[PDB]
RNA sequence: UGAUGGAGGUAGAGCACUGUUUGGACUAGGGGCCCAUCUCGGGUUACCGAAUUCAGAUAAACUCCGAAUGCCAUUCAUUU
RNA sequence: GGCGGUCGCCUCCUAAAAGGUAACGGAGGCGCCCAAAGGUUCCCUCAGAAUGGUUGGAAAUCAUUCGAAGAGUGUAAAGGCAGAAGGGAGCUUGACUGCGAGACCUACAAGUCGAGCAGGGACGAAAGUCGGGCUUAGUGAUCCGGUGGUUCCGCAUGGAA
RNA sequence: GUGGUGGCGAUAGCGAGAAGGAUACACCUGUUCCCAUGCCGAACACAGAAGUUAAGCUUCUUAGCGCCGAUUGUAGUGAAGGGUUUCCCUUUGUGAGAGUAGGACGUCGCCACG
RNA sequence: GCGGGGUGGAGCAGUCAGGUAGCUCGUCGGGCUCAUAACCCGAAGGUCGUAGGUUCAAAUCCUGCCCCCGCAACCA
RNA sequence: UUCGGAUUGCAGGCUGCAACUCGCCUGCAUGAAGCCGGAAUCGCUAGUAAUCGCGGAUCAGCACGCCGCGGUGAAUACGUUC
């Protein structure tokens, strides 16, 4: 996931205080991967997570992904001292706040469900739990 | 109406040179023709072809044969 | 600029300076050249290069010196490009002119029963002398003058334009663009004749009467040009022109593919123009053109 | 389908614009005109109380009627000396949002010379 | 070509205005009416 | 490459509510009509709000969304 | 005025009874008519703008606005403010006049004429006729044309629905398909 | 320090604008196949899908909103 | 340190809701333009979309309806403006002279705003507005020279220099 | 009652529906008059009173939309601390946005004709 | 990041200094020759890499963007 | 173009068992290119070239071809370098 265009090439790292602003229940599947931490998902670690769910899902059901990696963020090669202007941009974060739900599922049996976000959760950052729509 | 900007317009009456067929309009055209109309005035007099008494959409009337079916045209020929 | 001499002289010292000035500046090019070309070579070297990269800064001072000393060389001033072309064709008899009279009302006539025919695709020259009737002769042939006798009569298929001696066809109160506008030409197209007259952008909106007779002379060249007529009359063309525009209007003429019926006392433009037959006035003679023409001037 | 818009919301738009400028004060009252199919009307008017001085229209049964024209030149006559009876001379005239041209023109010239001074 | 240009009065030519022209628009000499402070009035203003 | 800004202008209030001011006194520096000129109060060439007479300054609303400036002497 | 008088005399009792008008202020009536001329040609030769414009003056009875691009497009090689089209506004009588002479002689002389269409309505009531070609307004002498042109007739009415516009442009005289 | 009155758009929040973005419905239009080919009109992948709409996100250089504080001021009050 | 980048001015974010606030922090502009694109008086309201319509096409002009600004505002951005600051037209030159209470900004030098007074005006019936332009960039001290004006000085005096 | 003209943040609006014209306001009838249209008496301007309430306009019904919006809770946060200290927590004050109960189809004047 | 380049099949002009798209070889069709080459005569092949600007008009001037090529992308 | 007569529409005439693919001719309508032809190239020395018709063989029908026939009827050849 890369967003297709950006307004400006480069962004502040920012903070992550407090709990998510929204995306805090279970909205379009059964089953939903709530993060407890915060923390930055990278666009390689919300791959990794999706390919582990929907394979395990045997291509069965619904998969939603409710983060985007909207945020960029630079780096500095080794051997670059400070200074010079901002980096060049490397790769795409999502910044996600405890209580986000990453990840939803439809479409499959509570316990394939609950083993697929099982696998997922271990590809993330994060601390999860699981969560029931309501 | 501005003056001195317009073309030069005057009252005039149309005819149906198939019929006669006349009426009262105006125009810029000029001819070298006057009839008078009724009401006791002069007008300049423009002569027309066809008019929409005599022009066969709205009359109606036409004045061909609509074509021969082949299948007439073939019996035709030969007195089938 | 005042040189000692005469005009070959003058040109024999101004060519030879220019040619000094152009060689003086090409060497300054290459100079800057040489310095221009060190220090690109500097500036993509590495970084690590330190020697290099500081005599890449030295040059590029003595280049910006360079560059801020260099002479520009005087942009030659252009020359006029003509492209006369007919849009119809001619025929083999443009113009028939039979027992033609005409006297100006109180004066003696100029000529009795003046009879020619042009060929199509002809030179005809109408020689003559200083108040004789040569430019009487072509203002016949337009309309301007009614002959007092006689019939002049133009096929179907040839298009007249007409030069006038004293330009006559333009209007002073107008501009140059106004004085061109035709029915038949867009507005761009304009302008891109009238620049190959030397009528360059903001040019063309001067008012014709603030203009030199020479340039006058151009905008009346470009109504003829414009009109695509396949027979010009044209009545002493050079006049007011600059030497060179001259030799340029001659040659253009030459490759012209329609009659002319030219007046001329300028030896040189009528040579170029390659003349055909030659009309003699006042005394009506049709001739073909040759070295004779001098005789007709002795006598 | 064409729909016409209505005059008087038409001239109310450029009253308002009219009226960014011209307030009347107790001192200088607001000079209002109203111009109707058939009548028009002029109210002196004081803005900062919000409350009309005088009034003069075409339907006083005093105006003697006549030419439009000149039954605004009556009622600028009579909004005039029914104004300097309050003790006003000068005001501001409010056009209202029509043109300085005809019947108003004739009512505004009428103040003038019955002694409003603007 | 846009330039700075001073009016001169056409009174008692005193140079009394700066301004600026565009030589491409206004090719002839800009005149205004302007207050000539030695004449105190106002006097035909050219370009000089 | 980054690295310009132009000069801070010290836009804003200038007067406070309440606040006695001469006539001419600046109340309000901006860009735009931020805040339109009420009572004796006038806008200059570049917007800044200043009185007209000596007297307190007042910020009031102007209708819905629009607010105002006013000087009201004593 | 003829065609006004029969709008007035029997036009108008008709319309009230068919839509069943309560008072005679509902009747639709002809608006205005405007006749619109799109030549994009003045971009290649301007003149034929002007012989465009000469034309439509002798067609209508009035000199035409000039109308002018309001955009710049490059496909078009048009420049904002250029004078392409022109366009006439027809009200009150020279307005019935143009019409009854568009209803007798206009159209019949238009080539192989089978009607006016039927569907040209802006669903508001409005009609608009396109013209192919000129030659058929008797003031054009068939000769001063260099280039055949056509125009955009576009008649305004009151009406508020297509079917009215309809009924009121039919009682006036309209060959519709 | 209190009271009172003001300016200011941050925290938070929100999406009403502008960017970024998820799913659903439906869809102009867009891809190949056949019939019909003058390439002219259809019927389809639960083929790509504008825009619309429903739901759900996101923002230093987004804002329908908007604090706490700080700030300016008052012939104000108390202490200093 | 070098190489590269930067050097004055304008707008934004950073900047923590007054103001100010740094980095070789993140983004853009300026070294003009306009004789109207200035003043004033009067008048006007946009972009798009749907539907209909000759050439005519996604899209050139025309008509109706919808449309609160999704346009425009010469030129970057922000703030502002459709009671227009946007758009058109007539007349104009206030893109006036002398100034200037009082403020803002500020180490200084500078920079910014300004009611109001007088002279003489432009537009307007009048009120009134006008000392350039929606606002904020479009600039450079002094020394030394050029040009114009001048009831100033003029090395004994009149001149001149 | 209607027509002028104002103050108050649209709680004043919008959409839909209904009724009315005695006056008044309008549509409306004309281009001779001042004046007018980058074409058009459409508009503006002027003169006029046959018709009409059809529309505007007034009054009335509706909250469907827009607008206004308490309380509670929560986010944030001043001050005082704390820990397991990019974060988080306690105490004390303050307190949104959201979402809601609800409010609201206006109110307060002045003048003229009734 | 520093330069150089995008125009007919290829290689080049025109680009500074705005008006009108060419030259060299090649390609195709026809000639000449017993045939081939050479030669002769005709034709074709680009709206100038691409999209916006400036202008009356741009291949040309301005700006961006995509491509291709030589350098550089770190020094004791 | 009253030049030219291609192309097409329609209507006919013949021969033939049959003329759609594939015939020739006729009338009416239609009225194309073509304004004397680049490099190059062909025939012809008199009753010839040029031009004009006529007959015949094959053949139901069908030639602008072929074979033959007569009418009218020229220009030029210095010369042999190529
Ligand atoms: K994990
Ligand atoms: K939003
Ligand atoms: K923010
Ligand atoms: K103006
Ligand atoms: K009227
Ligand atoms: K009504
Ligand atoms: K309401
Ligand atoms: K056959
Ligand atoms: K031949
Ligand atoms: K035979
Ligand atoms: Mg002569
Ligand atoms: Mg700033
Ligand atoms: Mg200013
Ligand atoms: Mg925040
Ligand atoms: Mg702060
Ligand atoms: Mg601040
Ligand atoms: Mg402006
Ligand atoms: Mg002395
Ligand atoms: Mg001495
Ligand atoms: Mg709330
Ligand atoms: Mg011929
Ligand atoms: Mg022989
Ligand atoms: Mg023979
Ligand atoms: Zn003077």
């Amino acid at each position: 996931l890369v967003p297709k265009r950006v307004k400006h090439r480069r962004e502040f790292r920012g903070k992550m205080r407090g709990e998510a602003k929204g995306g805090k229940e279970v909205a379009f599947g059964e089953w939903g991967l709530q993060a407890t931490e915060s923390h930055w998902i990278t666009n390689r670690q919300i791959e990794a997570a999706r390919i582990a769910m929907t394979r395990y899902m045997k291509r069965g059901g619904k998969v939603w992904i409710k983060i985007f990696p909207h945020k960029s963020y630079t780096s500095k090669a080794i051997g670059v001292r400070m200074g010079k202007g901002k980096g060049a941009p490397e790769g795409w974060v999502s910044p996600v706040k405890r209580g986000k739900i990453m990840f939803e599922i439809a479409g499959v049996p509570e316990e394939v469900a609950r083993e697929a976000l099982r696998l997922a959760s271990h590809k993330l950052p994060v601390k999860t739990k699981i969560v029931k729509r309501e | 109406m501005k003056q001195d900007i317009h073309p030069n317009y005057q009252p005039v009456v149309f005819m149906d040179s198939t019929t006669g067929f006349k009426f009262l309009s105006g125009s810029t055209k000029g001819s070298s023709e006057t009839v008078e109309w009724e009401d006791g005035n002069t007008y300049p007099l423009l002569r027309v072809e066809v008019t929409s008494d005599s022009h066969p959409f709205y009359t109606g009337r036409q004045k061909f044969t609509q074509a021969d079916g082949r299948v007439d045209r073939f019996n035709k020929k030969y007195g089938l | 600029s005042i040189y000692e001499g005469d005009y070959y002289t003058y040109k024999k010292k101004y060519s030879e300076n220019q040619l000094l000035r152009e060689k003086m500046i090409i060497q300054q090019e290459k100079e800057v050249k040489e310095l221009a070309t060190f220090v690109q070579k500097a500036k993509q070297a590495s970084q690590t290069n330190h020697a290099l990269k500081r005599m890449g800064l030295e040059r590029a001072i003595r280049l910006d010196k360079k560059k801020k000393n260099l002479t520009k060389r005087d942009k030659v001033y252009k020359r006029v490009k003509m492209d006369i072309k007919p849009n119809r064709e001619v025929a083999r008899t443009p113009l028939k002119v039979e027992n033609v009279t005409f006297h100006y009302p109180g004066h003696p006539i100029l000529y009795k029963d003046l009879s020619f025919q042009i060929s199509g695709k002809e030179r005809f020259l109408v020689v003559g002398e200083n108040g004789v009737g040569k430019s009487t002769l072509l203002k016949l042939l337009m309309g301007i003058n009614i002959p007092d006798k006689g019939k002049i009569i133009f096929n179907d298929k040839t298009d007249v334009a007409y030069y006038s001696q004293e330009l006559e066809q333009l209007d002073e109160e107008k501009t140059i663009l106004e004085n061109v506008k035709s029915d038949e030409y867009t507005d761009w197209k304009l302008r891109a004749t009238l620049s190959n007259f030397l009528f360059y952008d903001d040019d063309v909106n001067k008012k014709v009467n603030v203009l030199s007779p020479g340039e006058k002379a151009r905008i009346v060249l470009c109504k003829v040009l414009l009109q695509k007529a396949n027979l010009l009359i044209l009545d002493q063309p050079t006049n007011h022109l600059d030497p060179e525009t001259q030799s340029i209007i001659g040659a253009n003429f030459n490759l012209f593919e329609g009659t002319i019926i030219v007046v001329s006392h300028n030896p040189s433009f009528v040579e170029q123009i390659g003349i055909n037959r030659m009309l003699i006035l006042p005394s009506g003679n049709i001739d073909n053109y040759s070295p004779e023409l001098l005789e007709y001037y002795s006598n | 389908m064409i729909t016409k818009p209505d005059k008087n919301k038409t001239r109310q738009k450029r009253h308002r614009r009219v009226r960014n400028k011209i307030s009347g004060t107790a001192e200088c009252p607001r000079l209002n005109i109203f111009r109707s199919n058939k009548n028009i009307y002029a109210q002196v008017i004081d803005d900062v109380a919000g409350v009309t001085l005088a009034s003069a229209s075409a339907l006083d049964k005093e105006i003697s009627g006549g030419t439009k024209t000149e039954t605004a030149a009556a009622v600028g006559k009579l909004v005039a000396e029914r104004a300097a009876e309050k003790g006003i001379k000068k005001v501001v005239f409010d056009r209202g949002g029509y043109l300085y041209h005809g019947r108003v023109q004739a009512l505004a010239e009428a103040a003038r010379e019955n002694g409003l001074e603007f | 070509m846009r330039v700075n240009i001073t009016l001169e009065c056409t009174s008692c030519k005193e140079r009394n205005y700066l301004t600026n022209k565009n030589k491409r628009n206004n090719p002839d000499r800009l005149e205004k009416q302007k207050y000539c402070p030695r004449e105190r009035k106002v006097t035909l203003h050219r370009e000089t | 490459s980054n690295g310009r800004d132009s000069e801070s202008k010290r836009l804003g209030a200038k007067s406070a509510d309440g606040q006695t001011v001469t006539g001419g006194s600046i109340l309000y520096r901006q860009r735009g009509t931020k805040i339109y000129p009420g009572v004796n109060v006038g806008i200059g060439g570049d917007d800044t709000l200043f009185a007209k007479v000596d007297g307190v300054v007042r910020f009031e609303r102007k209708g819905r969304d629009k607010k105002q400036v006013s000087v009201y002497p004593v | 005025n003829r065609l006004k008088e029969k709008y007035i005399k029997e036009v108008t009792p008709s319309l009230v009874e068919k839509f069943n008008y309560s008072s005679v202020m509902q009747t639709p009536k002809v608006d205005k008519i405007v006749i619109n001329m799109g030549v994009g040609d003045a971009v290649s030769n301007a003149k034929n703008l002007d012989k465009a414009v000469e034309e439509l003056a002798l067609i209508t009875g009035q000199k035409p606005l000039i109308t002018k691009a309001k955009k710049s497009i490059a496909g078009f090689r048009l420049r904002e403010g250029m004078p392409i089209g022109a366009k006439v506004t027809l009200r009150g009588e020279r307005m019935y006049e143009f019409l009854d002479k568009l209803v007798t002689v206009s159209l019949p002389r238009v080539r192989d004429f089978h009607g006016v269409s039927k569907k040209a309505f802006d669903g508001r009531g409005n009609y608009t006729l396109g013209i192919k070609e000129q030659l058929i307004f008797p003031e054009v002498d068939y000769d001063l044309v260099d280039k055949v042109r056509g125009m955009d007739i576009v008649i305004v009415t009151t009406a508020n629905t297509d079917e009215e516009s309809r009924e009121l442009l039919a009682q006036l005289g309209m060959p519709f398909q």
